[PDB]
């Protein structure tokens, strides 16, 4: 239903539970910061 | 007989231009330029190269015209022609006719600036910087135009183009930021009068800026007080202004190091 | 205030106001590329696989089976499309905050 | 029985990307390269021609000056031409907002003028451009108006030696961090160019020559050097031939034809497994787009005198 | 009125030592240089010819192979020829009596193969030879079968830039002792070669070209480059001309003559103050000592058709 | 038809050789060599190049013959032809026909030695070193011949040539010195048998040396005792001999470091 | 002697003789280039002006007027010829010691 | 009458008395050593 659940399912086998949770929080952080640092050039790059 | 060869070459060049053989005419122009320079006829060679470059521009022969303009710059350098307003206008016109995306414009600008007051400043008469910046502005090349303004001595056009640039590509929260940066940069180049005039014009003309020295934006008030202090020359005032307005100055980190220059330049702060 | 001693007296009021505002203004958002172009500075995540790899590296997470197996398992199928779709919506959402 | 005396193989080999035209000086490297590029433009989606020779003549050949960046060739929509710039990157416009430290600007400059003055730079610059092209892949195929045999072989050897030296450096890396990152970034592209130059299906060499002792044996030496470099080459462009006419024989044309026939028989015996395409000495200057197109037509269509 | 279309000035200028023959590829640099050397040998006590072009053809021109060290040319007693060796100094025969430390031998070797592989080496090697000659002064005059305009200009610029860099190093010397001694020893000879190359009475450049657009304008560009380098040049060898005969006109020769006459008039108008010596396209191969001597005779004696 | 071109080229080469066009024949030889190598006919190419080099040597075409000999070496290297006595003899003969002052001899010698037992030693079969040294000796090039002897395995010829060299260019006070050096050098190359035989022959044949193991010259007695000790392998004997004979060993300084190797090589002295 | 203990006894006499001679032999003269060629080693005064300059430099003698004036004063005239003549005689004399 | 007297006369003006004597002894040393280290190649060089 969401990318988070797919990532959790994949990491359940490709990473340990603690490692999977740490990676998930790490990626959530990266996503949040990317949103905080969004600009018009970034939108243009996404369009490309 | 010795002088006859050059005359016959000139006639052949005229015939080739009439026939439309533009590349051959470009080569003949190069040969004539070298012959004239070998004879110390610097002014005649420069005029010929300018005319040929304009002619090739008219016909769309961009590369040939660029090469002839580079030859014009070479003549100016070799003859040590004193900088003059007319020559700067001619160089600016030649640069305008070029293609913005071509590196030939970059090379021509660099060489012209170096020749113009090559002793110090890389400015020539800022009239050249002003002309190049105006041409870029009409081309809507805001970055290069703003840079040349920064190295120019025309603050009114700089303020107008800053207003336009902020309105078009700028953000709601950066309206003051822009001018502040420009002002600091002007002051980083010892042009305090340019900073004052650009700040005045930008504040007066920008719709989002309420006219009046006591601006709502803290940054604009800081810039005005900083201009007044620089006029005064008191280091304590500069330190007080920097300290009190730290939250706003932290909006753009470079401001900090910009300030590090200002105190050194207008308040005697050791490096 | 002490700093008022050096500056001309008539400057003090405005500065005070600024100060009271400055402690309240929300920090500067990301700067538009238009403004960044003026600055002399040029030091202002590709796909979910690369994002997850970057996350693992930053967290120092050791893959159990392998990262190549992780990449091969998905291969960007329809079910995972959601991610990029989410991106769109997310960015679409941002279009509301700065209209 | 023999291989067809046409460059039809070059056109048909759609996988071909890098094409080098070389040989003895004055044999027609520039004109033949222009003709080949014109023919390719009629097939490939887009084709570039690069004048690695420091004495660029593609501007002369097409009667249209070309800058150091690819520019559309007049009369064609998908044909681009460029001349390699020996000069290094121009100095960036100064900011001079901060302390005017000469350590970086002056040192870089002096390095750049010195490097530009050194001879090898020419070939080096060409090689650099090749790297850029591999990074870009903007053009489907690129032809090279290479310099004579010597410097052309130097350039073609440059990628392999550079790759070997880079591998040595990597094996003794840090035995600064930004430099290491740049080296790691550069290794893939250098390896790719080295592999492509050694792949027959990706590149080939066009040996253009005239029917004379000096030209023939210079071509032979170049072919052996390429075989040493493992660069594929299976076609030779014999140029500036003379075909006498019985209508009004003249001693000059007759003797030149005799000499060229001797050396052409020598070439035919020597160069089996090669496409020996024969080009005559046209009575008009091969300059301008139309002349080059007409010449290329007979380049692809075997020439047969009256 | 015009300067005599002969190289008589070159022969008469007994002070001349370094002579460079250059121009567009295939114009006849090798043959014209051989002819000039042959003529000089008949006057000067001893003359050398050096094939700086990596694609040496003096061996082909004289039908007599030449090593990398000057060798007597067959048929002449005071004429010597040599081909520049791109390869560096061969490794000395090992002694291996003491510990076989690789630090010196292996490092020097790897440096030597790397340097040999780099392009510029070619010109560099030539320059090195020049230094040696200045140290030796064995030959009265030396002619150069230089490479095309580009690399020839690179080589001719090399002495000045090397001298400037050496002066910079001296000004920042030791800012090891054996290295400083070697640098001090080398500075005199580098300064001397730089001065000689810039002295009109000691050296000159022979511009050989054909009557065509590309060749003519390449020659013009080279002349301007030499003027930038301040290298004297006051004579041009127009080669491979065609002189039609009314006895049996043919379209090929007639059209070629028309084109060459157009460009020769262009040259005459362009190149006042130059000795424009005109050479025809002989109907026989210009190879071997006798053929080269016969060709040189008309090189010095102005050619006049029947 | 594909094979016909090579046959026609061979016929043309034969005709050119008959006509005396030697340079053209050299070029045709190069082309034939490359064609044969491309066909993997390494042996045929090597034989052709050897024959052509000999032919060009006979006619005085030194440079062409040298180039063809270098091509012979290239064939041997590329085909990895196993070292054989006949091939070494052929290479030595080719080297002999060259001009002593030409660097081509140096290059040919280096390449041949490298190919011959390129795995280790730079010796090939010392038979090659012996042949080159004999050729140099007949040419009275004592330095290079002596070096090759040092890298050879023939001590009798080395002793004879050392006698001749000392008699011709040597001095009255160096008669022993020479042989001693040679012996040490032989021992510096692990060839103790060569050292013994050369010392024996030189002592027996040199007129100025009185026959007998108990020589008048202290240095010769030292060398004989050192050979005997090296056969024994006792380090104490080596040290005693070095110490007692120091005044004579100091005649040539290198002897010292030479000794430093000997103890390391024949007596286990650590470096 | 102590060293006689290790070496075979029959070696002792000769060595002793050598020793008694070795303390008496006049040192080795300069080596002929013929012998030096075998050695792997290559580190084995132009005119009276250059000789005197080298002497002054080795002694650290400061010229009073100048070295250039010293060189210009003589310029190798007939009177100074003696020097090279002396050389000849000197070398001629050496030809007697090694005939 | 000899090179020594000429050198002494020249050094009397171009060098101080002590410096002149030191230079003279220095050159005498160099000459003596050159004689001690004379060889056939040196004789050949003199002949040249
Ligand atoms: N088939 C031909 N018919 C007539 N003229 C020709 C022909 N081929 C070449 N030419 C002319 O001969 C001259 C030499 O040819 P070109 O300039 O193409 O040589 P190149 O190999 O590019 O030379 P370089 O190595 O000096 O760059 C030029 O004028 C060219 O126009
Ligand atoms: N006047 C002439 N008559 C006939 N053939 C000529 C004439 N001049 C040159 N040639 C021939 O034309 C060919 C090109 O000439 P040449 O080899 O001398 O050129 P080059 O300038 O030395 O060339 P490169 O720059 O490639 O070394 C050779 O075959 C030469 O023999
Ligand atoms: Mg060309
Ligand atoms: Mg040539
Ligand atoms: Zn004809």
């Amino acid at each position: 239903p969401q990318v988070w659940q797919l990532i959790s399912k994949v990491l359940a086998r490709h990473f340990s539970a603690a490692d999977a949770s740490r990676v998930l929080e790490q990626l959530q952080r990266d996503y949040e910061r990317s949103l905080s640092r969004l600009t018009l050039d970034d939108i243009e790059r996404l369009a490309s | 007989r010795n002088r006859g060869g050059v005359q016959r070459v000139e006639g052949k060049l005229r015939a080739s231009v009439e026939k439309g053989d533009y590349y051959e005419a470009h080569q003949m122009y190069r040969t004539l330029f070298f012959r004239y320079m070998s004879q110390s006829k610097h002014t005649e060679a420069r005029e010929l190269m300018y005319s040929g470059a304009l002619l090739f521009f008219s016909h769309g022969q961009q590369n040939s015209a660029a090469d002839l303009s580079m030859l014009v710059l070479e003549s100016l350098e070799k003859a040590e022609v004193e900088v003059a307003d007319e020559l700067l206008e001619n160089l600016a016109k030649v640069f305008s006719l070029m293609d913005p995306n071509s590196p030939e414009r970059v090379t021509f600008v660099s060489r012209a600036l170096k020749w113009s007051s090559g002793g110090s400043g890389k400015l020539g008469h800022p009239r050249l910087h002003q002309l190049l910046a105006l041409t870029l502005w009409k081309e809507q090349n805001y970055c290069e135009s703003r840079y040349h303004f920064l190295h120019s001595a025309d603050g009114e056009g700089c303020a107008n183009m800053l207003v336009e640039y902020s309105t078009s590509r700028g953000f709601r929260s950066e309206v003051d930021m822009f001018v502040a940066q420009a002002v600091l940069q002007f002051l980083c180049l010892k042009n305090k009068s340019s900073a004052s005039v650009v700040f005045t014009t930008y504040t007066q003309k920008h719709p989002s800026i309420e006219d009046g020295p006591p601006f709502v934006e803290p940054l604009l008030n800081f810039i005005w007080f900083l201009l007044l202090a620089v006029d005064g020359g008191k280091l304590t005032v500069f330190t007080v202004l920097c300290e009190q307005y730290q939250p706003s100055l932290r909006r753009d980190p470079m401001y900090n190091e910009y300030l590090d220059r200002i105190g050194q330049l207008f308040f005697g702060v050791p490096p | 205030e002490p700093w008022a001693a050096a500056v001309p007296p008539e400057w003090v009021p405005i500065i005070q106001q600024d100060i009271q505002s400055q402690r309240k203004v929300k920090p500067q958002p990301p700067l538009s590329d238009a403004y960044l172009s003026g600055m002399p500075a040029k030091r202002r995540q590709l796909l979910l696989s690369e994002a997850v790899s970057r996350a693992a590296k930053a967290a120092g997470a050791r893959p159990l089976t392998s990262p190549e197996s992780l990449s091969r398992d998905l291969e960007a199928p329809e079910v995972q499309e959601s991610y990029r779709q989410q991106l769109r919506s997310d960015i679409q959402k941002r279009l509301q905050e700065d209209p | 029985e023999p291989l067809e005396p046409t460059l039809k193989n070059i056109i048909e080999q759609k996988s071909l990307k890098w094409i080098f035209v070389g040989g003895k000086g004055g044999v027609g490297k520039t004109t033949c390269s222009c003709s080949l590029a014109v023919q390719l433009a009629a097939v490939r989606e887009s084709v570039l021609i690069i004048s690695t020779n420091p004495a660029h003549n593609i501007s002369d050949a097409f009667d249209q000056k070309f800058s150091k960046v690819p520019t559309k060739v007049k009369g064609y929509d998908n044909l681009f031409a460029m001349e390699i710039d020996p000069s290094l990157g121009v100095a960036e416009l100064p900011d001079e907002f901060f302390e005017e430290d000469n350590m970086l600007s002056m040192g870089k400059k002096m390095m750049q003028e010195a490097m530009s003055a050194f001879p090898g730079i020419d070939e080096a610059m060409s090689y650099a451009e090749v790297m850029r092209l591999v990074k870009g892949m903007n053009f489907s195929v690129v032809v090279f108006d290479t310099a004579p045999t010597g410097h052309t072989l130097r350039l073609l050897n440059f990628p392999t030696i550079v790759e070997r030296g880079l591998g040595r450096l990597m094996q003794i890396k840090n035995q600064a961090d930004q430099l290491a990152s740049k080296l790691e970034e550069t290794l893939p592209v250098i390896r790719s160019v080295s592999e492509q130059f050694k792949d027959p299906e990706q590149t080939t060499f066009i040996c253009v020559c005239i029917a004379e002792f000096l030209s023939l044996y210079e071509t032979e030496r170049l072919i052996q050097e390429l075989a040493k470099c493992r660069i594929d080459t299976h076609n030779i462009i014999v140029n500036q031939l003379v075909f006498p006419d019985n209508e009004r024989p003249c001693k000059m044309c007759e003797a030149r034809h005799k000499i060229q026939s001797k050396y052409l028989d020598q070439m035919e015996d020597l160069y089996e497994d090669f496409h020996i395409v024969k080009l005559p000495l046209l009575p008009h200057e091969v300059r301008g787009a139309d002349k080059v197109n007409t010449f290329s037509k007979q380049l692809l269509e075997p020439y047969s005198p009256p």
